RNA sequence: AUGGUUUGGCACCUCGAUGUCGGCUCGUCGCAUCCUGGGGCUGGAGCAGGUCCCAAGGGUUGGGCUGUUCGCCCAUUAAAGCGGCACGCGAGCUGGGUUUAGAACGUCGUGAGACAGUUCGGUCUCUAUCCGCCGCGCGCGUCAGAAGCUUGAGGAAACCUGUCCCUAGUACGAGAGGACCGGGACGGACGAACCUCUGGUAUACCAGUUGUCCCACCAGGGGCACGGCUGGAUAGCCACGUUCGGACAGGAUAACCGCUGAAAGCAUCUAAGCGGGAAACCUCUUCCAAGACCAGGCUUCUCACCCUCUAGGAGGGAUAAGGCCCCCCGCAGACCACGGGAUUGAUAGACCAGACCUGGAAGCCUAGUAAUAGGUGCAGGGAACUGGCACUAACCGGCCGAAAACUUAC
């Protein structure tokens, strides 16, 4: 992979095992009017692609009664930190039938 | 479309002449001894005694 | 292996399957035979797996290969002669000989065989 | 990816229930109306003891957009819908109350109001 | 203006200090050698020849091993000229002088020339950009011809019809290089440069900016 | 007075056939300029206009109604220009209207029938010879044969524009309102290159599953049913994606503003002269370009061997540098060409490993009456991407391919 002498240097370790399925909570900086605050995002990896640097993840959220999903890089800087809660059973790679689930039925078997 | 005119001589003949086959390169080869012309592409094949030579 | 860029073999692409294995049947069978060129030069990476498979025989490497032969006498010289003859030569085991034209339709023939130095 | 004769859900209290985009503002031409694009809107369904009534044409700031929008730091963000509020000529809401999520366009394109009003803003 | 020749690796992805995504080709802007000097009092035109690329020395011709060693230098693949402005800009280049990467700094704006990848024989749909007819609504075999070709009974010079389409030398302006690698000798250039990855490309100061 | 863009008039042209309106697709030209550019007077305070000169570089939206052009309207926009070219364009498309045969209404006619009145329905043929144009080769030429790198006469492409922020709420103005000049950011449309991201596609990828037949049977699989149907899907191609572009600067100018002054003792931007002055022009940017017959330049390589006629020239043969064919291939490609490799080899395939896609193989064991679940086990399977590896194929090989001299000057 040619181009793994470059990416190394702006590789981010650190960064916690999961798997599409597991819920999540993302730890993103925003700027608010040139001041830091983090905005914790809680929700479902549905996805992975990846890429080495150009990894990326989606996480799917149901806030006030419409779904939200964030893509973003696994070794963005924008992330300061994300956490595991729990480890979700899946059959699939990728969780995309999740779009058309509400409450009940968008429920994830948990791993025991 | 259809032809509005009949090609002359000199027209018909300047583009027929281009319908031609070339000749093919042929290189020898030893077969039961005898020395023979084959094209190139064929000489291993010639050498393992695959090709019927008349 | 490398799918075909252009247009498939046979006329279709289950053809050109149905094609692929019989002509492996038929390879692993008699040890050579000879068919048109595009057609030996589609054939070696195919069979050249298929002994892969046949080298390192198990029972789950059995089946791989007769999901695709489809013949049981031909899986068994394979995975009997076959695979312990090559078990100590890594690839190539298959070499294309380049023949006289068909005369019908002039199509370039060629002669597809496995080695055995 | 709104564009002319495309439907969108109200994401506000006046009483409209449904809006059908009727232009892109911002240039001659213009095509699509992601986040924080300012449409012009009839309203199609309405609320029948609200203030707006079915026919009006309103201008309307698009909040939420189901096809992907990518950001500045390369992420992307995408909602389930097609959100518009109904705004005056000064950008601020023509209701009193916003329901659902909002994009973070909404602050660089100088909504305030609307972004205070939001219940979250992602 | 400065100049070097490089080959396309690939694409990538880096971030900047204030955390925002760069997509960035990277570029093999290898060791070229100066070969020759062009001088107005000779040549009519200043410019320098530099030499890139390694090539075993049983490949090249006579003449080209002729003329690599009347500049004293080993042969190498690739040779291609940059053309100076002046005599002053051109003296600081002689023969057997090396360069390498560092002569780009951070933040630098460049001009990286390329040959475009091939299409082939192409219809004015992908080659112009024509507007197609209809799908439907009794549209007869013209879903995609260009239609019509319009006194004189005279198709004029220029017509926008098919044809082949890519290889041409392409150039691309006032690209921003992110970051000079100077241990691979490696440049990373914000954007997109023409060619393939492998391919030769010329690396300029921009004329522009 | 212009024009033949409107109805005309003539009947010169065609009845051994010149498609009749709109629309689509694609143009090209004019300037009598809609926006952008430079101006001037203002019945111009500023803003904004009015009107007028220069200016054709680019741009000039999407819908409702109607067959429509036309037109009215709805939203915008910097603007939604006017025209020529068979009222451009049917061997490019449409057939809604008009313009055959069917049928009905109104009206006319005793009637057959009729109506530059209405209404419903109603076959749009063709394998491109020549010119033209877009691309691609072969031959020959450029005074020996070749090979690298190039100059460029000459052409082609591109040229659009808005909002906001500072200057400045100042100039002006009773106030309201509202600046010039100059810097910065973010946009719309258009164009090009590219595939890191997003998204599309995926007919030799992985998994699930229905019906049926087969592999003796179970298990495990296979053929067919649009790839049977579904869930994903790396490479390539692509846009809905990414990145970049329109410049800056110089020269000569238009309308115009001027300087220095005659004829014409003053005056006069003028007849002598000299300056400023625009998106137009020439350069500048990108690309093609020596078949540029004035067929260019800088270099580098080979730089020699026979035979025949008759020794004048010619003809033939064999070679060098080099090239081509055959061969292995390519993200190069209709063919051809182009590019790379050819055993002194990583060009392709295989093999090994990785990346990536799929998602937990078979067998065995355990639990359950069974459907089925757990362990062995980030398992197994696999294309394109990357690195190794001569194992297989690039071969004990053919064809082309190098110099009359003379004149003058030095």
């Amino acid at each position: 992979n040619t181009l793994d002498f470059v990416d190394q240097a702006s590789l981010r370790d650190d960064i916690p095992t999961f798997s599409p399925g597991d819920t999540v909570n993302v730890h993103v900086k925003v700027i608010e009017g040139s001041k830091e605050r983090i905005q914790v995002f809680k929700g479902v990896v549905i996805r992975r692609q990846g890429g080495g640097i150009s990894e990326t993840f989606t996480v799917r959220k149901e806030s006030y009664g419409v779904g939200v999903e964030r893509t973003f890089p696994v070794h963005s800087p924008n992330i300061d930190h994300i956490d595991v809660l729990t480890r979700g059973d899946v059959r699939r790679a990728k969780l995309y039938y999740l779009r058309e689930l509400r409450g009940k039925k968008a429920k994830i078997k948990e791993k025991r | 479309a259809v032809p509005k005119r009949r090609m002359s001589r000199a027209n018909t003949r300047s583009r027929r002449a281009q319908w031609k086959a070339e000749a093919p390169g042929l290189v020898t080869v030893s077969v039961a001894g005898q020395q023979r012309k084959v094209p190139r592409r064929l000489l291993k094949a010639a050498r393992l005694g695959l090709v019927d030579l008349d | 292996p490398k799918p075909t860029k252009g247009p498939r073999l046979g006329g279709s692409s289950s053809h050109q399957s149905a094609l692929l294995a019989n002509l492996a049947t038929s390879l692993f069978e008699h040890g050579r035979i000879k068919t048109t060129e595009p057609k030996a030069r589609a054939l070696r990476p195919y069979a050249e797996k298929l002994i892969t498979h046949a080298k390192k025989g198990a029972l789950h490497n059995r089946r791989e290969v007769m999901k695709k032969i489809r013949d049981k006498d031909v899986v068994h010289t394979l995975f009997a002669e076959i695979g312990p003859f090559y078990a100590d030569r890594n690839g190539g085991y298959t070499r294309i000989i380049k023949v006289e034209n068909r005369k019908g339709d002039n199509a370039p023939m060629a002669v597809i065989e496995l080695v055995r130095e | 990816m709104i564009q002319q004769e495309s439907r969108l859900k109200v994401a506000d209290n006046t009483g409209a229930k449904e809006i059908l985009c009727i232009r892109v503002l911002g240039g001659s031409s213009r095509r699509y109306a992601g986040i924080g694009d300012v449409i012009v809107a009839t309203v199609k369904d309405a609320i029948p003891g609200g203030n707006v009534k079915r026919g009006d044409v309103v201008k309307a700031v698009v909040v939420r957009t189901v096809k992907e929008r990518r950001r500045a730091d390369g992420s992307y963000i995408k909602f389930d819908e097609n959100a518009a509020v109904i705004i005056k000529n000064d950008n601020d809401p023509r209701g009193t109350r916003i329901f659902g999520p909002v994009g973070r366009e909404l602050r660089e394109k100088k909504f305030m109001k609307i972004v205070s009003l939001a219940p979250e803003v992602l | 203006r400065k100049g070097i020749l490089g080959t396309k690796l690939g694409m990538t992805q880096v971030f900047d200090e204030n955390n925002k995504v760069v997509p960035v080709t990277v570029v093999k802007a290898g060791p070229n050698v100066v070969t020759r000097i062009r001088t107005t009092e000779r040549d009519g035109y200043s410019a320098v020849q530099l030499a890139y690329g390694e090539i075993s020395p049983r490949k090249v011709i006579k003449p080209v091993a002729g003329q690599f060693a009347a500049a004293g230098v080993n042969p190498r693949r690739h040779v291609a000229e940059l053309r100076l402005d002046d005599e002053a800009a051109v003296a600081e280049y002689e023969v057997g002088q090396e360069l390498t990467a560092e002569i780009f700094s951070d933040g630098a704006y460049v001009d990286v020339t390329g040959t475009s990848k091939g299409k082939g024989f192409a219809g004015t749909m992908k080659r112009h950009g024509f507007r197609g007819q209809g799908a439907a609504h009794g549209a007869q075999a013209v879903h995609r011809r260009p239609g019509s070709i319009g006194t004189p009974g005279r198709v004029f010079k220029g017509t926008r019809m098919s044809g082949r389409m890519g290889n041409d030398r392409v150039t691309t302006q006032n690209l921003k290089v992110h970051k000079v690698d100077a241990e691979n000798g490696v440049l990373l250039i914000k954007g997109a440069i023409p060619g393939r990855n492998g391919g030769l490309v010329v690396v300029r100061s921009a004329i522009k900016r």
